[PDB]
């Protein structure tokens, strides 16, 4: 049966973010492969990334989703849980992963973690550094950034 | 029972599962997809890979394998 | 060749292009389409921005997906 069970998982997915999608993100495959996804994100009102269009990728491993997907940035951030290659930090995406977590709670997810951020147990130390140290340039090289890649 | 499920993406926003076999002919996935959605065979352009898909030739000899996704252009009608 | 242009509602829009097309006029062919002026729109292939390079650098083959943002 190869990945057919994933597949019939994914397609369920896809099917459920077409019919109801939470109108601040978007998801599904734009390729030639049912395993790989483009998601998009808008950049939350109470963050320094609003009005940022934020792209992903998303690799569904064969079994899914007894596996956690690899999701990860495609349009440059400046969040310190996110590095310079897309990467996310958000620990139930390797370590926590259960079954029914679906591909739309992962983007939620990921927006709440684009809200508010953490900077202890960062992925990018030198960014958590600036953002405990100083908030308001923090909020500033992020406005930056969004301004430059996601606009 | 080695079968691989691919889809066929239409422009209306769908995904068309379809469970079929590495030999099968373009020409027999048109007659599914017929059986399934109704548009005629002779009216359907299949796309994967940047490759018209011709008929007469089979999907594995366009690398066509599971997962896979066919852009389907219903044109000519 | 076909390039078809998705938006993030969904919707898709077919174009007939060729590879020699560079990426300007082809926002400006979007732009009688649907009604978007070139001003205000994003094209977007692969997760990567497209700056108005033609479609053979970036790849751009039959049945190519570019994501289309309102900006």
């Amino acid at each position: 049966p190869l990945g057919s069970m994933a597949l019939k998982r994914i397609h369920k997915e896809l099917n459920d973010l077409a019919r109801d999608p939470p109108a601040q993100s978007s998801a599904g495959p734009v390729g030639d492969d049912m395993f790989h996804w483009q998601a998009t994100i808008m950049g939350p009102n109470d963050s320094p990334y609003q009005g940022g269009v934020f792209f992903l990728t998303i690799h569904f491993p064969t079994d899914y989703p007894f596996k956690p997907p690899k999701v990860a940035f495609t349009t440059r951030i400046y969040h310190p849980n996110i590095n310079s290659n897309g990467s996310i930090c958000l620990d139930i995406l390797r370590s926590q992963w259960s079954p029914a977590l679906t591909i739309s709670k992962v983007l939620l997810s990921i927006s709440s973690l684009l809200s508010d951020p953490n900077p202890d147990d960062p992925l990018v130390p030198e960014i958590a550094r600036i953002y405990k140290t100083d908030r308001e340039k923090y909020n500033r090289i992020a406005r930056e950034w969004t301004q430059k890649y996601a606009m | 029972d080695d079968k691989m499920h691919i889809f066929v993406r239409t422009l209306t926003g769908t995904y068309i599962p379809l469970e079929v076999e590495p030999s099968d002919t373009i020409e027999n996935v048109k007659a599914k997809i017929q059986d399934k959605e109704g548009i005629p065979p002779d009216q359907q352009r299949l796309i994967f890979a940047g490759n018209q898909l011709e008929d007469g030739r089979t999907l594995s000899d366009y690398n066509i394998k599971t997962g896979s996704i066919l852009t389907l252009v219903w044109s000519l009608r």
